């Protein structure tokens, strides 16, 4: 429950699988504020990376609270 | 403020004035001299 | 994306010698008196004025800052009588026995009498609004503290004050800025509610809990630390709950289990005040702040992410419905009375929805022990959520007749509905009338059978009985629920569905309300009022442009009186006067739901408490076989109950009284307006003209009546006025009596 | 640094622009050291507020007042504080010094001119560029004499002026006569970690004052001659990356004195000396713990020199890169 690399084990996979899901299903995604490259992840941008990156941080909190209980 | 002698001269300001300064002396014609139900 | 125009609008006085100087027709001048009723039937019908869609915005913005201003030097002059003139540090002193008062009165016409003993030596007015318990949910300790926040809200005050000056004068902002509804909708989602539920649940953590915990422990006032205090020395905080040694650290690694100590899902009530658990509302309004900044983030505004609304309203189409919402996006962005029909009615059903959960549930320290804050408090935001739907009502109408183009909005959801008018009219009343038959004709039955002399034919639980299964299946599951389907609550939501008796100071908190036949029969009652109201409305609302009867209804305007005597008559036609019949109609809706709250909760739930276990009501529990019957509801409820208003003279509750009988004025005052029609009184004011020119007194202004929606106007403001305040009065000297 | 004449830079870039003018230049860097001297009294009298003579300084937090405590400046017998105010009056020289630095900070950039090549008598003698090699030595050369008079302002303070204070007596020692051989000096190198003796302090401090003040005669004196140019560059970020990568081995070598050593750091009011320890990052964890979820001074002074030094030598990466012939280059 505390510090741990299985709970950041966990929470890096359900996130990366949330870029994954940015990267399939948002409409109009580059167009924000620009990203220096497209090293990261597709060509999303600044505002679309912190969206999905948030969107993998609520995904997280969900499952590790999910398990950390069950 | 040559508006406002003329906002502060219309009937609904000068009319609650008037009942202020009427309500006025009345309830310290009350206050000083209370209970005259006749003279 | 900020649009600002500089300075549109020149500051000067010059314009406010000259009253009525917005319209076109009232600025050239009084020929008449009826003038003087224009210029207050208009002064805020900005529409009329400009017909530009951006000055009346702007105009809209610097109004909601001046209203603004009216509510913070209102809140000022609480917290200003609560620190000055009342007796705040005695009441937190002794809570249960010694009663709040916030209002000492001037003697002079021997009004005296109005400052009761109301304990510990300090005379005044009792009061009912019960903020006293908001201060202590809060964590007020001293005077100090509240006349502070008076001069605070005073100072945000003035600076709304200037905001409305800077926003209409200086830098006035554009279309395109108000228009931006996406924005300001996830601002409002995120940085208003959301936000200030952060800061209230962090007031909550900081300032409230461990106030009202050492309050609960019993230690005495001028003995409590300062709030500050806990923040500048955390050892103080810590010694009251373990987690607050843990830090922050737990918080961002999801170790949220070990704040279990004071984050917790107790619900139900405290048995030692009587309210809700302070850490439950911390964990509460936490648990809003995440979930409306979640939401706060739904719309786009610059980033590309987001939705924007247009094409969520483009989506959702079916074989029904036709093209959908297609078009609602440019309505409601461009006419401001479609939003404020919307915002009226939910703000008038989440007012409803306050007072239907501040009596069940309540949140405050002591404040269901007071019986009359409670009952105040339910009726009063009962009666604004009511006033606030028929507004819906009224603005929904003002947007079909002068707000609607309907060469925008095609097949759509609301051609749709209008070309359906029929269809939806001819079967609202249909379940109008059959629920008035059988909710009142019950009643009607039910009195004949009791006045027959045949109890066995009557409606009650040991006649024929109308057993409400439905919400008692509910409350079976409300009580099964924690342990079943809430496994980590540990009382119920509340203790009016089922449960143990609260008793905190020799009286009742909440007990368990058994729903009998008769609750079965008054809520039967209470959805017939509530379908007429919303029969008149919307009947209002749809048939505001035209009609079979007067199909020019859109060219005559919102706000008419008739169409002529002829077609047999077409008074009452227009959609301003569906508001002034539903007004009427939200006040019998309202009265009969108060009444209803009033009579079950000191018959079934109120009452004095004894150490056997045994609870004994305030009126005996008369609600079983006595609510059934019109005579019963006259005799044991209206009769009764009114013995404590009628009886209190020369005593604390005495202006009771004579607001008992100013309300019963108000009303037949309101019948002279409503009952005669103009032309009588024109036919006689002319006669007084006749008179005043004989002695060469008639006055230049011409002297006229009012107008026939004015007549309409002050008869249902004054029949409004003098039922609420027969009610107020009655329901304050009864409750008052009670304790 | 490369490409045209003149690249747009943004608001998120936007301090690329003074690097060239050298009037604007000497603003911003007194404003920081300004800043700096900001911290150094404001810092140090926020914990003076904050200071309990009672409790144990390792845990409550106090980062400044044991560096302080460390030059002896008003510690007492067994290692407390005797008074607050020798405390107050370095952190009022430091609040003033930030004064008379921020205010020739706006002198720099708004009276004075965005170079200094317009004036004509002793500061047309100031204006530098990144491309004379006399003109960089001799401002560096004027640098090493005050790295090297710190030195010997510590030795006129221990010699004459107060003691210092140790763990192996647990006193405020007074001492004088150091050691007069530089063959130790050598044999340093392998347990600098764990010094052990409090003559050699300052004995070597004199010991490396010297050498400092023969690079301060050295680099004024004569320019680069060009066996240093022909393998270094002389450009805006070359010099840059010089230094940043320099100051980045000063805080990495201070990060792992803070956590080992007992004499400079004593433990008296750092804490105890802690154990390095790597689980995905290297962090010099605590050997004792606290009852709350605290850390000791020496556990946050070594972390944070650590972390920031780090980065600072990844920011040196940023900057080498960027002197050299390197474009961002995503490709591929
Ligand atoms: C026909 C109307 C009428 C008349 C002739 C009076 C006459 C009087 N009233 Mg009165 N009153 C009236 C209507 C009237 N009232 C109404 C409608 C109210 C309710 C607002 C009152 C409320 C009132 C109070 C509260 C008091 C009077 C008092 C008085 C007496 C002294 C007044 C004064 O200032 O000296 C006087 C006999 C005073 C008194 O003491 O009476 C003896 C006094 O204290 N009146
Ligand atoms: C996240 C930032 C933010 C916040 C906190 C608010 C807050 C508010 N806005 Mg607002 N607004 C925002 C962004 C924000 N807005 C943006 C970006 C736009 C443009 C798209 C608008 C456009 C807008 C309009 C058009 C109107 C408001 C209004 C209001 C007020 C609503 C009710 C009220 O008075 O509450 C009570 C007051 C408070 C809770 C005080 C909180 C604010 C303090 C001063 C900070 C409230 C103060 C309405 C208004 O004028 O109300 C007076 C209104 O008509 N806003
Ligand atoms: C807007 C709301 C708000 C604000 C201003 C604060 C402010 C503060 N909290 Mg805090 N807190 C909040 C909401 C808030 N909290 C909520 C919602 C929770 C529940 C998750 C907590 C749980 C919490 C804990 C557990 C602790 C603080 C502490 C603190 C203080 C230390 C400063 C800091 O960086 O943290 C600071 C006064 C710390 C403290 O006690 O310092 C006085 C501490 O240990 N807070
Ligand atoms: C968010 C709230 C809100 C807002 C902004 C508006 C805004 C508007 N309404 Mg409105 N309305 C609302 C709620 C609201 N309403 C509600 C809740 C109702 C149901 C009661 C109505 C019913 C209503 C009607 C029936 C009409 C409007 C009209 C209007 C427009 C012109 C206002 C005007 O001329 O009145 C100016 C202000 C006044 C005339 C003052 C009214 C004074 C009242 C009657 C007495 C108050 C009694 C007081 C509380 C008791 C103490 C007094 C005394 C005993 C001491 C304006 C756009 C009119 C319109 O659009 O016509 C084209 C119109 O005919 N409204
Ligand atoms: C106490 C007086 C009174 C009564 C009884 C009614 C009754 C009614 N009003 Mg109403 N109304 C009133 C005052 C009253 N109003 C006032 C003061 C206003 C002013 C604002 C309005 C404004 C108003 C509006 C605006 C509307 C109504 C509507 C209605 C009808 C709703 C249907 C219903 O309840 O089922 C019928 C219930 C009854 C008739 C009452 C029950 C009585 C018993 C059960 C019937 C008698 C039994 C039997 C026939 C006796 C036989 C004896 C034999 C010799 C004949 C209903 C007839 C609505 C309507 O008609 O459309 C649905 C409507 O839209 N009213
Ligand atoms: C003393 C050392 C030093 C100096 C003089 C410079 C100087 C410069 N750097 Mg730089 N840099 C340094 C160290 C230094 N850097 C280090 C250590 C790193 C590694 C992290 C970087 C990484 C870096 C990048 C990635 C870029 C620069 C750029 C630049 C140039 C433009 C100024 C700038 O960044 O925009 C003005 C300054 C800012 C916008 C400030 C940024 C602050 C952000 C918004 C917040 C970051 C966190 C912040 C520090 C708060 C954290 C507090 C902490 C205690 C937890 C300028 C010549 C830019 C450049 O040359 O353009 C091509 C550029 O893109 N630098
Ligand atoms: C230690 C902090 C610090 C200091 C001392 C300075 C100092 C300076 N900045 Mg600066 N800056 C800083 C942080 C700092 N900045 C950060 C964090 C950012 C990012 C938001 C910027 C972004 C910035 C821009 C965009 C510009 C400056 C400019 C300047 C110069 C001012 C020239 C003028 O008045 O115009 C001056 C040397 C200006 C400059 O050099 O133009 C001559 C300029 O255009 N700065
Ligand atoms: C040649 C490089 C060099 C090295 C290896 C050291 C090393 C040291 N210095 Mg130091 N110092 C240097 C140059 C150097 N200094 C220069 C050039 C100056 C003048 C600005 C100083 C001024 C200085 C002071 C004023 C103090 C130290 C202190 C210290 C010791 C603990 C601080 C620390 O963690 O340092 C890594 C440490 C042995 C402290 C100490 O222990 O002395 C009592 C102390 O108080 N130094
Ligand atoms: C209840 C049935 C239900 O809610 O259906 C609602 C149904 C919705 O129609 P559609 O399925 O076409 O709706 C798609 C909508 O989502 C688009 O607005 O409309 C009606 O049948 C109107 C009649 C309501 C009154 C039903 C009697
Ligand atoms: C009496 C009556 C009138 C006559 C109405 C009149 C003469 C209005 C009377 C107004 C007088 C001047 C009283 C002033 C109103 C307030 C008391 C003003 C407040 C002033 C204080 C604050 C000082 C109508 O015009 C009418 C029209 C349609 C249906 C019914 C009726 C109706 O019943
Ligand atoms: S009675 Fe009055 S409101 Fe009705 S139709 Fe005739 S004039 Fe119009």
């Amino acid at each position: 429950l505390s510090w741990s690399p299985k709970v950041a084990g966990v929470m890096i996979a359900c996130n990366i699988l949330a870029i994954a899901f940015g990267k399939l299903t948002i409409k109009q995604q580059n167009v924000g504020t620009p990203m220096p490259s497209s090293n990261f992840f597709g060509g999303f941008g600044l505002g679309a990376v912190l969206g999905t990156a948030s969107f993998g941080h609520i995904l997280g909190a969900g499952v590790i609270l999910g398990l950390a209980n069950m | 403020m040559d508006g406002l002698k003329s906002f502060l001269s219309t009937a609904p300001v000068m009319i609650m004035a008037l009942l202020t300064f009427t309500a006025g002396i009345l309830i310290e014609f009350n206050r000083f001299y209370p209970d005259l139900l006749f003279h | 994306k900020v649009s600002v125009d500089n300075n549109p609008v020149p500051t000067s006085f010059e314009k406010w010698g000259k009253p009525g100087h917005f319209d076109r027709t009232l600025a050239r001048g009084p020929k008449t008196t009826t003038w003087i009723w224009n210029l207050h039937a208009n002064a805020h019908d900005f529409d009329s004025q400009t017909s530009d869609l951006e000055d009346v915005s702007r105009k809209i913005f610097s109004a909601h800052f001046g209203h603004l201003a009216v509510v913070f030097v209102w809140l000022s002059g609480m917290y200003f009588h609560g620190a000055k003139f009342s007796n705040y540090e005695g009441w937190l002193a002794d809570p249960t026995h010694i009663k709040p008062s916030a209002q000492v009165v001037w003697p002079i016409v021997g009004q005296g009498i109005l400052n009761g003993d109301v304990g510990g030596g300090f005379h005044g007015i009792q009061i009912t609004s019960g903020l006293f318990y908001l201060w202590r949910a809060s964590g007020f300790t001293d005077s100090y503290q509240l006349y502070c926040t008076a001069i605070g809200g005073l100072v945000m005050a003035a600076l709304m004050l200037f905001a409305g000056w800077f926003h209409y004068h200086v830098k006035a902002p554009k279309l395109e800025w108000f228009q931006n509804v996406e924005s300001m909708m996830n601002h409002h989602l995120a940085g208003l509610l959301g936000l200030g539920s952060l800061g209230w649940a962090g007031h909550q953590i900081h300032v409230s809990m461990p106030i009202n915990k050492l309050l609960d422990a019993g230690v005495a006032p001028k003995d409590i630390p300062l709030p500050h205090e806990f923040i500048l020395e955390p050892s103080k905080m810590a010694e009251l709950y373990p987690s607050f040694a843990q830090g922050l650290t737990p918080f961002f690694t999801l170790n949220w289990g070990v704040y279990s100590d004071f984050l917790t899902f107790k619900g139900g009530l405290n048995p030692v005040t009587g309210g809700l658990w302070l850490s439950d509302t911390a964990h509460h309004h936490l648990a809003i702040a995440v979930l409306f900044i979640i939401a706060g983030h739904m719309y786009r505004t610059n980033w590309g992410i987001g939705h924007s609304m247009k094409e969520i309203l483009e989506a959702h189409k079916g074989p029904f419905t036709g093209e959908g919402h297609k078009g609602l996006y440019e309505i409601l962005t461009t006419s401001w009375h479609a939003q404020l029909a919307i915002n009226l009615a939910l703000l008038g059903s989440l007012t409803i929805i306050v007072a239907q959960h501040m009596y069940a549930m309540p949140p405050y320290p002591y404040q269901a022990i007071d019986y009359a804050t409670q009952l105040s408090l339910f009726t009063h935001h009962m009666w604004i959520g009511g006033f606030l739907i028929v507004g819906a009502g009224a603005h929904g109408a003002i947007f079909m007749v002068r707000d609607y183009d309907p060469a925008k909005n095609v097949n759509n959801l609301l051609d749709r509905m209008l070309r359906h008018r029929d269809a939806i009219i001819s079967h609202l009343n249909w379940v109008c009338i059959f629920l008035g038959f059988h909710s009142f004709g019950l009643y009607i039955h039910n009195d004949t059978m009791r006045a027959l002399g045949r109890p066995q034919d009557m409606f009650s639980d040991t006649a024929i009985q109308l057993q409400p299964i439905f919400a008692q299946w509910v409350q079976h599951l409300h009580t099964l629920a924690p342990g079943a389907t809430a496994p980590n609550a540990l009382a119920t939501a509340s203790y009016a569905f089922g449960g143990e008796t609260i008793a905190v100071a020799g009286k009742v908190a909440m007990m368990p309300i058994t729903l009998g036949t008769a609750d079965f029969m008054v809520h039967h009652i209470h959805a017939f009022t509530i379908h007429v109201t919303a029969l008149i409305l919307l009947k209002g609302v749809l048939y505001a442009r035209s009609s079979r009867l007067v199909p020019d209804k859109a060219n005559l305007g919102f706000r008419f009186p008739c169409d002529g005597p002829g077609r047999g008559g077409t008074c009452q036609v227009s959609g301003w006067d569906h508001v002034f019949l539903g007004l009427f109609w939200m006040y019998n809706s309202l009265s009969v739901v108060i009444f209803h709250f009033s009579w079950k909760m000191q018959s079934d739930v109120w009452g004095t408490v004894s150490p056997d276990g045994s609870v004994t009501h305030v009126t005996l529990g008369n609600f079983a076989q006595s609510a059934i019957t019109i005579n019963g509801w006259l005799r044991d409820f209206l009769w009764a109950q009114a013995a404590n208003v009628i009886n209190s003279y020369g005593s604390a509750l005495s202006a009771y009284g004579i607001m008992f009988l100013a309300g019963h004025f108000v009303f037949a005052f309101s019948l002279m307006f409503l009952f005669s029609g103009r032309g009588y009184w024109q036919e006689l004011i002319e006669s007084i003209v006749w008179a005043h020119n004989k002695l060469n007194v008639a006055p230049a202004i011409q002297p006229r009546a009012l107008s026939i929606i004015q007549g309409r106007a002050v008869g249902v403001a004054h029949y409004l006025l003098g039922g609420i305040v027969t009610t107020w009065a009655f329901f304050l000297a009864r409750s008052l009596s009670i304790g | 640094t490369y490409g045209n004449d003149t690249v747009q830079y943004e608001w998120w870039a936007g301090n690329a622009r003074f690097a060239d003018q050298s009037g604007l230049f000497i603003a911003a860097h007194v404003a920081q050291a300004a800043l700096t001297a900001f911290w150094a009294g404001a810092f140090t009298l926020f914990e003076i507020s904050r200071f309990d003579p009672t409790q144990a300084m390792g845990d409550q937090g106090l980062i400044l007042l044991p560096h302080l405590a460390t030059l002896g400046w008003g510690v007492g017998d067994g290692g407390q504080i005797v008074d607050t105010y020798p405390y107050f009056v370095i952190g009022s020289i430091h609040l003033i010094a930030s004064a008379v630095l921020g205010a020739g900070a706006l002198f720099h950039t708004l009276r004075a001119p965005a170079d200094l090549s317009t004036l004509k008598g002793q500061g047309k003698k100031f204006h530098f560029t990144w491309e004379n090699p006399q003109q960089l030595g001799i401002i560096l050369g004027h640098h090493l004499l005050f790295l090297g008079a710190g030195a010997l302002l510590l030795a006129g303070k221990a010699m004459y002026w107060g003691g210092l204070y140790d763990a192996t007596t647990q006193t405020v020692r007074l001492v004088s006569q150091p050691t007069l051989d530089p063959l130790v000096i050598y044999g340093y190198q392998t347990h600098f970690a764990s010094i052990s003796s409090l003559e050699d302090l300052v004995g070597g401090h004199i010991f490396v004052g010297f050498l400092l003040i023969g690079g301060g005669i050295w680099h004024i004196l004569v320019p680069p001659l060009g066996w240093a140019k022909k393998v270094l560059l002389f450009s805006g970020e070359a010099i840059l990356s010089y230094s940043l990568g320099g100051i980045a081995l000063a805080g990495f070598v201070a990060a792992y004195f803070c956590a080992v050593n007992t004499l400079a750091y004593p433990p008296e009011f750092y804490g105890p000396p802690l154990a390095i320890k790597l689980g995905i990052f290297p962090y010099f964890a605590d050997t004792v713990e606290l009852p709350m979820h605290a850390h000791t001074s020496r556990a946050w002074l070594a972390n944070a020199h650590f972390f920031l030094a780090f980065f600072f030598l990844q920011g040196h990466l940023w900057h080498a890169l960027r002197a050299l012939g390197f474009d961002f280059k995503r490709v591929e």
